[PDB]
C-alpha cells in the first residue's frame, strides 16, 4: 500500500482520479485497416506524431455494455502494436483508442496542460540532505 | 602591527531547502533540533 | 520503452569561483588611521605617510571573501596581504545635487543594504559621505554630503557609492607618496582559491591623502550656499578644521568652527573666469571681502570663480571648491 | 605587545593508508568525497 515515491516521472496512470484528465476529448473511433498476429494498422491514426498513442488502451465492446480493454506496447506511423497479441479483436468491429502519457512534465504540460495536477517531482532535490559532509 | 580594523572569526551560512513531509498533513505543531525547541506553535493553513 | 528518465539528479552545487567584476582602491584618510593606530605610534609617521585599501562585490552568494594581493611597480612577485570581506554598495537612481546638509537619495541594486549602519563613512567617487537614516524596503538613505576631507561634487546617476566603514582591506605595510602600486584581488570559497592568472589588475598612484590638510567646511556666500544670485557687496564665509582635533568623527560643512591647526592657513585664488587676477594667501579669518581698491582695477566681474584650499608649509588641501557665480546689482547686469 | 611574527592557526595532517577494494579490478575511475568530484580519469596498469 506504498503507492509513493519520490521520482522525476508523474507517477500517475493517465486518467486516474489523481491526474484529473479528461480522456473523453481525446477518444478515437475507427475501424482497423487490416489486423495481424501483432500489429493493428490503421491509416486514421497515421496522421498523428510517431509515439502519439504510446502507453494507451484499446476498448471494444464485447457484449452488452461491457467492453475489452487492451493496452498499446508502441505506435509508429500507421501500425499499432499490441501486447500479448491482437487474439480476440474483431477484424471489423469498432474500436475505441485513448492516447498515453509519458509522465514526463514537458510530456504533462504540452499535450494535456495539467501541470497543476503534475505529482512528480522533476528538480526538488535528487540527494541534497541538510546532514551530509561537504555542502560545496 | 596593531589590532586589525576588523577579524573574521567565523562564517554564517545560508541555504534555501525544499522538502516534504510526505502525504496530506493537517498541522505542523513544533520544530526541533539537536534537543532545543526551536519553534513551537500550529499552523493550519498554507502561509508564512 | 515509451517512458524516458528525466534528469534529475543531485544538482551539484556550481561554485567554481569567478573573478571579481565590481571593486575599487582607495587612500585611507587620517579618520581611520586616528581611530586605528594608537597615539604613541601615530605621532611619529611623517606627514609624506600612506596607506592602500581596496573595496570589494561578491560575485557569488557562495563566495565568503577574497585574498589581496600586491607589488611595488609593475614588476616583482605579488606577497599576500591578507583577506577582507565585501563591501555594500549601491547605484544612484537619480542625480546628486551640489548641496550640504542632509540629502535623500533612492538606490538601486543595493547589495547587502540590511547590514548598513547609521553613522558609518561612505565614499562615491572622491567624497566621503555620512549616512544619517536608513530605509531597508525602499532603499532609500541620507546622505550628510562634504564630511571628513571632502567636499560636495556632481554625480551622474549610476554613480556607486561604497559603505567602506568596516567592510575594507587594509595592508598594513607603509608606502611613501608617489609609489604605483598593482594589486589583485582573488574570490575564495569553499571549493578553493581563486587562479590569479584569471584575475582583473588595476594600478593606483598614491598621493599623501592623510598628509594634506583638510579644506574649510562651512561655505556660505552673503548667508547662502552656493548662490547664483549675490546683490552688490560680496561676503564669503569658510570654517576652519583641523584634522588632529576631529580625529575620527564626521564633521560635515553644516557645523562651525573646529578650530584651526597649528601652522595651518587659508588661500583663495581669485579668477576673471579662465585668467588669474587676485590671490589672497595667509587668511586667518573665517571671511573676506574684495577691497573696493580692485573694483575698479579689475572692473565689474559678472562672471567670478571663487576657488577655495587650505595650504600649510605648501601642502595643498587634496579637493577644493570651485563655482563660477553670478553677480547683480547696480553697475552689474544692466544689460536688463 | 604586537601582532607576533607568526600565527599558528591550524595544521595539516598527513596519513598514509593501505587498503583494498576487494579482488581484481580492471579499471578506477574517479573519488568522490563530500560531494566533490576530487578525481576523475581512468588507469588500467599498476601505477602512481
Ligand atoms: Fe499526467
Amino acid at each position: 500500500g506504498l503507492t509513493d515515491t519520490y521520482c522525476r516521472t508523474c507517477t500517475a496512470i493517465v486518467g486516474d482520479h489523481r491526474c484529473k484528465v479528461n480522456l473523453v476529448p481525446y477518444r478515437v473511433t475507427l475501424t482497423p485497416q487490416s489486423v495481424s498476429a501483432w500489429v493493428i494498422s490503421s491509416g486514421v491514426v497515421a496522421g498523428y506524431a510517431d509515439g502519439w498513442f504510446t502507453g494507451g488502451y484499446v476498448e471494444w465492446q464485447v457484449d452488452g455494455d461491457n467492453y475489452d480493454r487492451r493496452f498499446i506496447e508502441q505506435h509508429a506511423g500507421a501500425d499499432l502494436h499490441i501486447l500479448g497479441g491482437t487474439e480476440g479483436i474483431p477484424a471489423g468491429g469498432q474500436l475505441r483508442v485513448y492516447p498515453g502519457c509519458d509522465g514526463l512534465a514537458q510530456t504533462c504540460d504540452d499535450k494535456f496542460s495539467n501541470l497543476p495536477n503534475f505529482r512528480g517531482f522533476n528538480a526538488m532535490q535528487g540527494k541534497s540532505p541538510f546532514d551530509g559532509d561537504q555542502v560545496w | 602591527g596593531a589590532k586589525p580594523k576588523a577579524q573574521t572569526v567565523g562564517w554564517r551560512y545560508y541555504f534555501d531547502i525544499h522538502f516534504a513531509l510526505g502525504k496530506k498533513v493537517d498541522e505542523v505543531c513544533a520544530i526541533r533540533a539537536s534537543g532545543k525547541t526551536a519553534w513551537k506553535g500550529s499552523i493550519t493553513s498554507n502561509g508564512q | 520503452t515509451g517512458v524516458a528518465p528525466p534528469p534529475p539528479g543531485w544538482t551539484p552545487p556550481d561554485r567554481t569561483p569567478r573573478a571579481i567584476t565590481v571593486r575599487r582602491l582607495i587612500e585611507a584618510p587620517y579618520r581611520e588611521l586616528a581611530g586605528v593606530i594608537d597615539p604613541a605610534n601615530l605621532q611619529l609617521l611623517d606627514v609624506s605617510a600612506s596607506y592602500l585599501a581596496a573595496l570589494a562585490e561578491a560575485p557569488t552568494s557562495l563566495s565568503q571573501s577574497y585574498t589581496l594581493t600586491d607589488r611595488v611597480g609593475s614588476s616583482g612577485a605579488f606577497v599576500d596581504r591578507g583577506t577582507g570581506d565585501w563591501c555594500p554598495t549601491g547605484l544612484l537612481a537619480a542625480e546628486l545635487p551640489l548641496a550640504a546638509g542632509p540629502n535623500v537619495v533612492t538606490l538601486t541594486n543595493a547589495t547587502r543594504l540590511e547590514d548598513v549602519t547609521v553613522g558609518q563613512a561612505a565614499v562615491v567617487d572622491d567624497e566621503i559621505v555620512r549616512v544619517d537614516a536608513v530605509n531597508y524596503a525602499s532603499g532609500t538613505v541620507t546622505l550628510a554630503r562634504g564630511c571628513a576631507d571632502t567636499v560636495p561634487a556632481k554625480h551622474l546617476a549610476g554613480a556607486r557609492v561604497w559603505f567602506y566603514d568596516t567592510f575594507e582591506a587594509v595592508d598594513e605595510t607603509v608606502y611613501s607618496q608617489g609609489v604605483t602600486l598593482q594589486a589583485r584581488l582573488l574570490t575564495n570559497t569553499s571549493e578553493g582559491q581563486l587562479a590569479p592568472a584569471l584575475a582583473a589588475t588595476d594600478s593606483l598612484t598614491l598621493t599623501g591623502r592623510q598628509g594634506k590638510p583638510y579644506p574649510p567646511g562651512q561655505f556660505r556666500i552673503n548667508g547662502s550656499a552656493y548662490p547664483t544670485k549675490v546683490y552688490g557687496a560680496l561676503s564669503v564665509s569658510w570654517a576652519k578644521r583641523d584634522r588632529i582635533g576631529q580625529a575620527d568623527q564626521l564633521i560635515d560643512t553644516t557645523v562651525g568652527n573646529i578650530g584651526p591647526e597649528d601652522g595651518a592657513t587659508v588661500t583663495l585664488q581669485v579668477y576673471s573666469g579662465t585668467t588669474l587676477k587676485r590671490t589672497y594667501a595667509g587668511l586667518t579669518s573665517s571671511s573676506w571681502s574684495y577691497p573696493l581698491a580692485e573694483d575698479m582695477a579689475d572692473g565689474p566681474l559678472q562672471d567670478v570663480r571663487l576657488v577655495l584650499r587650505s595650504v600649510r608649509d605648501g601642502i595643498d588641501s587634496w579637493q577644493q571648491h570651485d563655482i563660477t557665480i553670478e553677480r547683480h546689482g547696480l553697475g552689474f547686469r544692466l544689460g536688463e
